[PDB]
């Protein structure tokens, strides 16, 4: 088990987790997700 | 001998003195530039972050104020304190503009994200089981000024059947939820465009949850207990995303905005621990308390963080270049693969 496999895993389902929430919320409330405070 | 590194510091941090007692809890304003404080002294006090600078004290308390928030106009701040009162302070020029009386004390006190209303934690005390009040302030359109209060809260969540009281709470993402820890270690969700009910909770700790703190867009959040163990959260479901497991009792803890990382501190009776968020790993130890870290808080921006300790001090930190370009070597793939 390749830590380095491990990590680009993580990293990918981190994403997909983020991007999932991004789309029900913005059909929901209109909102967009962010990472820093935005301006 | 001399120590020495490969690379530059990872920040610098100055200590702020002005506290002579433990602090309970550190905030920055939305624009980051303005630090609040407050500790066991009956006095609060109000900082530029730039430079550590003290512009000013909120006096009026007359015990320990547990917890201090400043609404997102930077107009307003909110103190809760041991003295069995909730006050609210004109930032501009220190003055106390409005008090509500409790009968037991109020333990924390937190803004909703358009500052309209405000949450308070009561204690329980005696026969009293604690709750969550919320309370609202009637705001001016166009000055962002307080036009009216009310004595009452506008409704008072009870703690709720088979939970402990609440220890620490705040809302989510454009104030629809609210989440709160619990004395048992649990976490409960409560919908607020349906008078607050209910819907639903989870176990998560061993011990008391000791802070909780929401990502930049408040859509999931971190928590810290006394058991040594912290976990992400999502607000949507509540699942569990992540967990850090440390050997140290915790005390706070935040998400880092721009790195993707997590800061945490504790102690028993000293350093704040930074985490990769994702890889849910240690990367560093941040000297510089004298005892255990009581709070921590980090700016909006992600270029400073502060942490306030049992030593009475404020430590400041600004991040340098090697924090800014700290990365896993996966990381540095996904970045450079990107243009």
């Amino acid at each position: 088990r390749d830590l380095i496999l491990h990590q680009r895993e993580l990293l990918k389902q981190w994403t997909e987790y983020r991007e999932k929430i991004g789309q029900e919320m913005e059909k929901s409330m209109n909102f967009k997700i962010f990472d820093v405070q935005p301006e | 001998g001399e120590n020495l590194y490969f690379q530059g510091s990872h920040m610098k941090a100055i200590k702020l003195t002005g506290h002579e007692r433990p602090l309970t809890q550190v905030k920055y304003n939305k624009e980051g530039d303005l630090l609040f404080s407050c500790s066991k002294d009956s006095s609060a006090s109000v900082w530029y972050s730039l430079n550590g600078e003290r512009l000013g004290t909120l006096d009026g308390h007359t015990g320990t104020i547990w917890s201090i928030d400043v609404d997102c106009f930077t107009k307003y701040c909110v103190t809760g304190s041991a003295d069995y009162s909730i006050k609210l302070w004109d930032v501009s020029n220190g003055q106390c503009v409005a008090t509500w009386k409790s009968p037991v004390p109020v333990k924390r006190v937190e803004f909703s994200p358009c500052g309209n209303y405000f949450l308070a934690i009561l204690d329980n005390v005696m026969k009293n089981p604690g709750s969550i009040n919320i309370y609202e302030i009637e705001r001016d359109s166009a000055t962002h000024e307080l036009t009216k209060v009310s004595e009452e809260p506008i409704h008072k969540i009870i703690t709720h059947e088979g939970l402990d009281a609440a220890t620490v709470a705040g809302w989510s993402t454009k104030g629809k939820y609210i989440i709160a820890g619990h004395k048992d270690g649990k976490i409960s969700k409560y919908d607020v465009s349906n008078n607050y009910e209910y819907v639903d909770s989870i176990d998560l700790h061993e011990k008391s949850i000791s802070d909780m703190q929401f990502s930049p867009d408040l859509t999931y959040f971190i928590t810290s207990s006394r058991d040594t163990n912290s976990f992400l959260v999502d607000v949507s479901t509540l699942q569990v995303l992540k967990k850090y497991e440390t050997d140290c009792p915790l005390n706070t803890a935040v998400i880092t905005p721009l790195k993707e990382f997590i800061i945490l501190g504790g102690g028993q009776e000293f350093e704040a621990r930074f985490y990769h968020k994702i890889f849910e790993e240690e990367i560093g130890r941040v000297q510089g308390h004298f005892g255990p870290l009581n709070t921590v808080a980090i700016s909006p921006q992600g270029t400073s963080y502060a942490s306030g300790g049992e030593d009475g001090f404020i430590r400041l930190h600004h991040f340098e270049k090697s924090y800014f370009d700290f990365k896993y070597d996966v990381e540095k793939a996904a970045e450079a693969k990107e243009h």
